[PDB]
């Protein structure tokens, strides 16, 4: 525990889960929506998937 | 006063009709609906093993 020629200097990233509230006023934004669909896709031997 | 010049045009839409339709997918959906027949078509797998009765391999085909 000799005191080599230089000093250290240590970075560390600490994390915090936390949680939050949110505002959005009214009429903000407009919105266009389209039909759904069904799709066939990936018939294996024993299945379907859709 | 109609010379015939060619095959007629009139039989080979009959036949060219036989094979234009691919397989169906992409069908939309509505919840108005909720399901409909046509799903249906779309989901059936439509399979083999049929019965033996004269009729029932036709059925099955």
């Amino acid at each position: 525990k000799i005191h080599p020629g230089v000093a250290m200097t240590v970075v560390r990233t600490d994390e915090i889960l936390s949680e939050n509230i949110l505002f959005s006023s009214r009429a903000s934004t407009s919105m266009f929506i389209g039909t759904p669909n069904v799709s066939r896709r990936e018939a294996r031997v024993d299945a379907v998937t859709f | 006063m109609k010379v015939q010049g060619s095959v007629d045009r009139r039989r080979l839409q009959r036949r060219i009709a036989g094979l234009l339709p691919p397989p169906a997918r992409r069908l939309n959906i509505s919840r108005g609906s909720e399901f409909t027949r046509d799903v249906r078509g779309l989901v059936e797998e439509h399979a083999q093993a049929s019965s033996l009765s004269a009729a029932a391999v036709w059925r099955a085909g």
